[PDB]
């Protein structure tokens, strides 16, 4: 199970 | 052999889920980049007061 | 037909390899980015100092 995604579908989140 | 084509059919279970996956996840980075660039046009229209201002 | 069920995984096989180019190109694409947000941030910080 390995493609990557985003940290969040907010901005930043930091 | 009747084992070298039990097992290739379970890759093919795998791929379903790997294409479901990566679909979901490019779909995701466009609500991220699209997020992203709200900032950036804020930061853009931003510096461009501080150079009104010089 | 059978033929016609081992075309669609030649397909799936076709978007699969397209999901990951993409996939990739996107993150090369999310590190530009962010030297790029990290660049504004930069100029902004320069600006402000006058």
């Amino acid at each position: 199970d390995l493609a990557v995604g985003p940290p969040s579908l907010n901005y930043p989140g930091y | 052999a009747m084992g070298s084509f039990n097992s290739s059919i379970n890759n093919i279970h795998e791929m379903e889920i790997q294409l479901k996956d990566a679909l979901e996840k490019n779909q995701q980075w466009l609500v991220y980049d699209q997020q992203r660039e709200v900032y950036v046009k804020g930061l853009l229209a931003k510096i461009f007061e501080l150079e009104k201002k010089t």
